[PDB]
């Protein structure tokens, strides 16, 4: 957020979001989708790779084209930059990639459907089904994956380049300040290293917790609407959306109770590395005097080490239950509340498996939110190193 | 259970003519195939998914038809299609068989010949005495027998067979048994089985009398 | 291709039956086996089948707990077996192969059917009759004769003539019952100078009763 | 493998390598399985979690313990120690525990090809079931969850345990000689970090090498066992054993040849790791003085850095590329194999799923393997600095 690259921490992110915010509700909730009827728009979607030439798809991206257009050369005319190409449209491109690979995994996952109906017929009746079909539907399958693999390699390859020239940039800025910045002790360990490491922690955050939101925006409708096959569940009875809520509390339940059953363990890495630290600094004192290094004093250092780490190995075991408890329950969880369905015959060999998939795709994007969390911290701690090393 | 049903339930043709028999199901099947069965023996297929004609049969059957409504074609038919035909349905795990449509063929009208029998030694050392008519040759398939003894129409213990349409020149058959026992039989002389037919307006005569021979 | 189904049966009501068809030139793990029911008003009506490979084997409801199907994968062979035989389950019982994994031919071929008669009346001997013309009656161009068998019980009567030789200008006409007893007859014309200058028989076969009898016809 | 802990560096491992080949080789091929027609050894194995109780486990779990007591006692008489009963008897325990936890997955994958019979039988014919029977097999499957669970977080306790008691021997060993060693540098580093490095490092190698060899010969016969319903492949034609030469190709393939295509980047990040040390070290002499940085030097080694760091950026292409595109077949490579067996009517579905467990679990044991040179590499440099550094 530095004033080099990024023009400005202010007027500019507040402008970022209320233009996005419009865009957005025009298009969601006040309908721009009309635009949809000017034109000879479908409506309907193919299943096979060939839905990402459909007017549907290229409808939207002609319209983020234009909204990204007018935001970047209003700033481009307004206030001019050096680095700005970079920061205005290496950031826009990140954004619809990651929106296009999230697109790519609701693809595939509609598509498990016919697969298994054809292959629960191919088990049951022998005579309706021949080779062929397999073979075309392996054909497909090979079709979407083939897009998915070239944007990820693609896409991986801009992002590296995007940080090297944020860090470029911000190098570039100190050193043409470094007379004055001499005296501030640890200066040099600074320059080489915080560059890098703010840089690569707020582009990897911000990307995760991006990817977390549109997955959970993308996946909720479709569980909305294959609930309507499971009306009654094992033991509650009979519930409006009992699904979805269901899936957002195993999950939610899940996350989070491992999470809060051990906030407790950094607290004890740092008592360890404070110990271990004690013990290294009594240890080099006494090398070259031979009277500072005594067998009490170093016996009392290495009792409290001791001592120390035997804590820790004692409360990781609450952590350990949790953790493979619930990971060794979630293969049998999300088949048990199908079972009264299965039973009655309402629901075929195909959308069973489209449920367990969502169910696993919504439990991802659960915990890409609390890796977030764990990388705002180190991101804040080289912050004010950073902040305070400026005048 | 998917019911099926099959029309015209009885048909006619002639030699040269066209013949069509629906058969319309009672929901989407995609699965149809049609049989033959001649009289007494085991049925055959001929249209195989309602399109593919088998192994080698002659060119004059055609299938067509999709959805629920399909159709079966003869496009010059012969003295040998004389049979009756089937269609079944397939996309389920009970499956359903047709109703059939019996097939004839015309022709030119014929008389029946007609030939009595009396009973022999044998049949006298038996106790029962039995005499039997023949009826050979007829066309079409309405045909009424007649009984009389000294005449006197006599109607208890008459027995009726008919064969089926042939199938080289399209006739019909019937044999009229009547038996008596020795008592009744010794008590009259003259016997008769009489025919009538729509060819002719004269009841066709055969008569014998015991005491001739 | 030939499938071999079994013989005539006659049972009493209250027994149970076991029919078995045989297939001769291809391997029945390649295809179905089921078993279709025709009762003597010619409507066809739909048993049961299975699936030789693995044995999943799928019934018709009305059917069920009445009959069941089994096959012997090693030597080509399949059964039927009926419980409960009561005096509507007179009929004839075809057995048949699809191919499902193998395609190519014709896809649906028959057997050939065994009448199964559920009765409580006891077995007969049939009597055999042959017929001449009345008196003085050939001066016609050809001549009829007839054989008639009479007084048997069950079906089915063999009857020929001249074992074979002559199968021209024949009619057989079908069995009647009447007081469980059956009655046919048998009509053959030739030529008035082919008889009697020739000798002309009929042969009956019951092999029920295991009976064998030959007639000659000879003038009055 | 020190003197202090491990009773001898010399003939203890020859002597245990030669016992548990004898003891090996005397049960397996020489058939011990004599023993179990003294007692009554039915031979038949149950399902559910009832199956460690069975004399066909019991007899083994005698022999074990009667084989590693004599080794023992031979030993704890012959030249005692100090640490004899850790050093022996800790190493015996974590053996033992590493083949339980391999047999408790064995059981599992047994277990999953009636469960998912009764859900085909259940989906074709909507009368032949009810729900009481499934919750019969989700009762047994939690039967078998819960011992999983425990043995795995008891293990992971002792095994830490065990890490630190080798570190305070050897710890104590060192300082037990402290005069002697006062003047060679780096002598409080070494005795600080190395010890705990190499102890905890040496034992992930050894357990996760044996680890991989348990999980291969105890899944490759349930495949040969396996492989006799699977006579066509989809190309090839007729193979005596189709089946084991396509998972054991497969796997290895994937493995070893990422590991091939991959194998140059490590060099580029020491080149990478030099260049930015010099950039700091020209930084510190220049933090100081006034003539040392000028613009001219800090753009020459800014210049190599950015050129070396574009290299690794472009080479990274090649292994994303293999790996995104082997992770994307291998979801319908297990399931391509077996269409023409799906139509024959050979395998019902519950033996579709045991075999893409078993190909999951083959090529899994396959990664260990890698782990385990990887961890080599390094124990090894940490070896020659304990070594040179000691006279």
């Amino acid at each position: 957020m530095f004033k080099s690259f990024f023009p400005k921490p202010g007027t500019f992110f507040l402008s970022a979001f209320v233009w996005a915010l419009i865009a957005v509700i025009f298009w969601q909730a006040g309908g721009g989708d009309w635009v949809a009827r000017i034109t000879g728009a479908s409506g309907q979607i193919p299943i096979s790779a060939a839905r990402f030439w459909s007017l549907d798809f290229l409808i939207f991206y002609a319209y983020y084209i234009v909204c990204v257009g007018l935001f970047a050369l209003f700033w481009f005319i307004y206030s001019p930059h050096r680095w700005q190409y970079w920061s205005i449209l290496g950031t826009a491109l990140i954004i619809f990639v990651t929106w296009f690979l999230v697109e790519v995994g609701v693809a595939v996952n509609a598509w498990y459907a016919p697969f298994y109906d054809l292959i629960q017929t191919a088990l049951s009746s022998p005579h309706k089904v021949t080779i062929e079909q397999f073979y075309r539907e392996v054909g497909v399958f090979l079709g979407i994956a083939l897009i998915a693999v070239v944007i990820s390699v693609l896409n991986n390859f801009f992002v590296s380049h995007y940080v090297f020239r944020w860090r470029t940039a911000m190098n570039e800025y100190y050193m043409a300040n470094w007379q004055q910045l001499r005296h501030i002790e640890g200066a040099a360990q600074r320059v080489q290293e915080d560059t890098m490491r703010f840089a690569s922690t707020l582009e990897n955050m911000g990307v995760s917790f991006i990817n977390a939101i549109m997955t959970l925006i993308a996946f909720l409708p479709v569980l909305v609407t294959l609930s309507a096959h499971v009306p009654e569940l094992p033991i509650i009875g009979h519930i409006p959306y009992g699904l979805v809520i269901a899936a957002i509390v195993w999950s939610l339940m899940g996350t989070g109770l491992l999470a809060v059953v051990g906030i407790k363990l950094p607290g004890l890495e740092f008592k360890n590395q404070r110990v271990e630290a004690a013990y290294r600094k009594e240890l080099v004192y006494g090398e070259d005097d031979a009277t500072r290094a005594t067998p009490p004093t170093v016996r009392e250092l290495f009792s409290a080490v001791r001592k120390n780490y035997f804590r820790l190995y004692f409360h990781y075991m609450y952590f350990n239950i949790a953790r493979i408890l619930y990971l060794q329950v979630d293969n049998v969880f999300g088949l048990f509340l199908l079972f009264p369905s299965i039973v009655a015959g309402t629901i075929t060999l195909g959308l069973m498996t489209q449920i367990t998939n969502v169910f696993g795709q919504v439990r991802g994007a659960f915990q890409y939110l609390i890796n977030s969390w764990t990388t705002l911290v180190e991101l804040m701690s080289i912050y004010k190193r950073l902040r305070s090393f400026e005048h | 259970d998917i019911v099926m049903t099959q029309s015209p339930a009885i048909l006619s043709a002639s030699p040269g003519e066209k013949v069509t028999m629906t058969c319309r199901a009672s929901s989407s099947v995609s699965y149809m195939h049609w049989y033959q069965q001649k009289p007494g023996s085991s049925p055959k297929p001929w249209i195989y998914a309602t399109s593919n004609l088998a192994s080698g049969v002659p060119a004059r059957f055609s299938g067509s038809g999709s959805g629920t409504s399909y159709s079966l074609t003869i496009s010059r038919v012969e003295a040998e299609d004389a049979a009756t035909y089937y269609c079944q349905q397939w996309s389920s795990n009970p499956r359903t068989f047709g109703g059939g449509t019996k097939l004839e063929i015309k022709r030119a009208d014929a008389a029946p010949t007609v030939s009595i029998f009396p009973p022999s030694s044998e049949q006298l050392t038996s106790g029962g005495a039995s005499v039997v008519c023949f009826l050979n040759n007829f066309y079409p398939k309405d045909i009424n027998v007649k009984w009389k003894i000294d005449g006197s129409e006599r109607q208890n213990g008459v027995l009726n067979s008919w064969t089926d349409q042939d199938s080289k020149d399209s006739t019909y058959s019937m044999s009229s048994t009547l038996t008596l026992t020795k008592d009744e039989y010794e008590r009259h002389n003259s016997y008769t089985c009489e025919a009538t037919h729509k060819t002719s307006t004269s009841p066709i005569v055969k008569s014998f009398n015991r005491n001739e021979c | 291709l030939k499938l071999l189904d079994s013989g005539a049966e006659l049972v009493k009501p209250g027994a149970s039956v076991k029919l078995s068809c045989t297939a001769s030139g291809f391997n029945i793990k390649d295809t179905y086996m089921y078993w279709v029911k025709q009762r003597p008003d010619q409507g066809l009506e739909w048993i049961g089948r299975i699936d030789p490979a693995n044995g999943n084997s799928k019934y018709d409801p009305k059917f069920q707990g009445k009959a069941t199907i089994t096959a012997d994968t090693s030597s080509n062979t399949a059964y039927l077996q009926v419980s409960s035989l009561t005096s509507e389950d007179t009929a004839v019982y075809y057995c048949a192969r699809w191919l499902v994994r193998g395609r190519r031919g014709t896809m649906d071929y028959w057997g050939q059917g065994t009448s199964v008669t559920v009765s409580s009346a006891k077995t007969t001997a049939p009597s055999v009759y042959p017929l001449a013309p009345v008196c003085g009656d050939t001066t016609g161009s050809s001549v009829t004769l007839g054989c008639l068998v009479k007084g048997y019980f069950p079906e089915p009567v063999t009857l020929t003539w001249n074992s074979g030789s002559l199968s021209s200008g024949v009619h057989t006409f079908p069995a009647v019952l009447q007081s469980d007893l059956y009655t046919l007859s048998s009509s053959v014309t030739v030529t008035s100078s082919t008889w009697p200058s020739q000798s002309i028989t009929c042969n009956v076969a019951h092999p029920a009763s295991s009976t064998k009898v030959d007639k000659k016809i000879e003038p009055r």
